[PDB]
RNA sequence: GGGAUACUACCCUGGCUGUAUUGACCUUCUAACCCGCCGCCCUUAUCGGGCGGGGAGACAGUGUCAGGUGGGCAGUUUGACUGGGGCGGUCGCCUCCUAAAAGGUAACGGAGGCGCCCAAAGGUUCCCUCAGAAUGGUUGGAAAUCAUUCGCAGAGUGUAAAGGCACAAGGGAGCUUGACUGCGAGACCUACAAGUCGAGCAGGGACGAAAGUCGGGCUUAGUGAUCCGGUGGUUCCGCAUGGA
RNA sequence: AGGCCCAGGCGACUGUUUAGCAAAAACACAGGUCUCUGCGAAGCCGUAAGGCGAAGUAUAGGGGCUGACGCCUGCCCGGUG
RNA sequence: UAUCCUUGGGAGUCAGACUGCGAGUGAUAAGAUCCGUAGUCGAAAGGGAAACAGCCCAGACCGCCAGCUAAGGUCCCAAAGU
RNA sequence: GUGGGUAGGGGUGAAAUGCCAAUCGAACCUGGAGAUAGCUGGUUCUCUCCGAAAUAGCUUUAGGGCUAGCCUCAAGGUAAG
RNA sequence: AAGCAGAAGAUGCGGAGCCGCAGCGAAAGCGAGUCUGAAUAGGGCGCAUGAGUACGUGGUCGUAGACCCGAAACCAGGUGA
RNA sequence: GUGGAUCCUGAGUACGGCGGAACACGUGAAAUUCCGUCGGAAUCCGGGAGGACCAUCUCCCAAGGCUAAAUACUCCCUAGU
RNA sequence: UCAUAGGAUAUGAGAAGGCAGACCCGGGGAACUGAAACAUCUAAGUACCCGGAGGAAGAGAAAGCAAAUGCGAUUCCCUGAGUAGCGGCGAGCGAAACGGGAUCAGCCCAAACCAAGAGGCUUGCCUCUUGGGGUUGUAGGACACUC
């Protein structure tokens, strides 16, 4: 049986350049009125996931 | 799983969508296009050649 | 007791600032003057 | 008195009669459906099934849908720490000590607080200064309000403790909304997720003449993932095309 | 081929029951009481045809409770049914 | 003195214990519990303390009928000074 | 005594959770089925090199798991240590 | 690759397909730049510091019972008074 | 083969409501196929689909049947590996 | 005692039952397990039970696929692709068309209309068996002109 990837991460994470993976930001679904703005656009933009997770994490999205 | 901490994909919100509508255009840049003779005529047909 | 404003704007619609306000201390709709990206200028904002 | 509306034909000021449809109360019958009613026959048969009589009767039953009831029955759940479990208590966040003069450091170790509040208790500009005590003065004092003198901070600093604060971060006055948008060199902390600071840049401000300050509170608490759904804007996509 | 007597609980009694730890004060019991059911009774088995009830008819059946017999069986319908 | 960083492959580990010293809780009781710091055991045999994991001295690549020694000891058991 | 009936999300039961082929809080046999088992036990030839941890965080988590720390191997950077 | 020839073979044919050589943004799209942003500012992302593919061994992982034995128990179908 | 006044081209059928099933698609933006109940058309100027739906455009004519080969599988039998 | 039920007689290489524990259709149809509990989901339309036939069965000639100087029955294999999607958006589940190969068969009805016979008559509104009458979408066939 040729390996399921895994939906629920596909549909969360892209494959960039040099291997590495593009991930949105937590905290940033409906509570606003309570955080600083400040937090909140640098909670905007994206970022890329750690090293450690991204050892757990390899296997399941081989096929991009 | 890590031991019923709520995972990491699970922590992380989703994305954008994907159109059905996707034109992938072949990519060929200009070091490629000089391997063919001078004067001559390109298609699509004599690239897949 | 605080209740969240989403505030809004005359001179253009869209308007997106959120505040607190106390509805003893201010039972009137409240207004301000600020700056919205889409006008570029400082202009006048109510609330919903 | 305002338009007294006196010879289109107004809507009816809303009234009812006669015509074609719909619900309950009504009585009937064939005529459905039923008869563990009777006579005959199938047939030496208390099965059923043909006729006839009768009784019921558009009810019932049955089919589909819907609501209620329903441990009669079925699958399951009923947390963890724990000086053995149960019972008690606790589960997140903030402050101090424990903490061994960097940071960190446990226990069902020792003490408190938080799930807010503030259109000003902000931001700028400008100006001051406490608490307490002594002495006089009435209603009036143990202290209400004045006057003098002493008075480093004992008083405040929205709120718990700690740190710091009188060149104010304490108090008073004017103006105003920077409790702005796009950011962000770098830096701390951290398993990750997170959290925190940040010069400076751009646009447009506020205060002040200016230098300059301002991306909330004097700092540390005043708070929660994702999915899903609502609301507003969108120069995004929208299954042949154009829309939705 | 009976030991007996005097008292007291408990259960009226003969009876039945945990084969293979418990024969008992446990269950049954006659009696009492409450309740449902007018006969294609109710209740039960089965999806259903069929049955049991019953080739019976409120002096009969079904269920609950109490348990010979004697004397009795008080108050409360706020709650639940 | 030479071990440090980055990346990648592959793990096991989440019950620790004791002895010092510095604290808690306890009754400044425990071979108690829970911390910080150091060592040993863990995963380390040999000599000493009678025997003994954690105490003291000291690290086993093998062989030798070699010497010097650390702790400890030298009347004998039992090696060395009556 | 004999001949029959009652079958296990059942039957029976003068009612104990009894009995239903020495088995009963759900009989026996086969199949799903090599059920699953964060748990216990076991895991087979040799030498050489290096050589741990029993910690923190989070967890319906406490004897389990993941990441970080600690180990090994390889390639780089080389001299930061 | 499937497939077609070929000693169950090798090998021949078979370019459909697959993966790289270009990324950036959710996308329209743009392009060694792209996105965010009003920005020719800043920032993020591979820039510029050009090797992958195919196959074999080995290590590891996934899905299969996946390292070996072990339940109490569940369901379906039958067999017994 | 031409012409095309007139007639026929599968009725309780498509389809819809309700409650379900199958389509990878768990009611969702839910097309499409089928089941049960109830309702219920069109006839060539007619109908159906193109993943809600509507207009244009494209394709097609359901509610009638039959149909070999490439396919699956070995209790067997023959000859082999 | 209209006439049917029913009854009686005769004719029937007619059916039943078994089978290969395989393969295919239907009808009916679980739980353990996974989700580190669990009900949605998964296991799985699996096992199992029933019915039926075949040596293969089903499917099959477009109310299709698709969006172009377009293909033209099914089926099956590679590819598409673990992609698009679905999913307490969890666990997991998961396609199709285009392309390449094996194979290659396309046909027959009902309706219109005509002919007779089939009677009811309310003189075609319907018989029933033949043949013409025919299977069709930039429509075809009946209908008047053709071997």
């Amino acid at each position: 049986p040729k390996m399921k990837t895994h939906r629920g991460s596909a549909k969360r994470f892209k494959k960039t350049g040099s291997g590495k993976l593009k991930r949105s930001h937590a905290y940033t679904s409906h509570l606003f009125a309570n955080k600083s703005q400040k937090q909140k656009r640098k909670l905007r933009k994206s970022s890329v996931v750690s090293a450690g997770d991204f050892k757990r994490i390899k296997q399941m999205l081989a096929n991009i | 799983f890590e031991g019923g901490q709520m995972p990491l994909f699970q922590r992380l919100p989703k994305r954008g969508f994907t159109n059905i509508n996707r034109k992938e255009y072949a990519v060929v840049n200009l070091d490629k296009l000089n391997g063919f003779a001078e004067g001559t005529e390109v298609t699509p047909e004599l690239l897949l050649e | 007791m605080r209740v969240n404003i989403t505030l809004a704007c005359t001179e253009c619609g869209e308007r997106n600032y959120i505040s607190k306000k106390n509805k003893r201390n201010n039972p009137d709709r409240v207004e301000f003057k600020k700056y919205c990206p889409r006008d570029k200028k400082s202009t006048l904002h109510r609330e919903t």
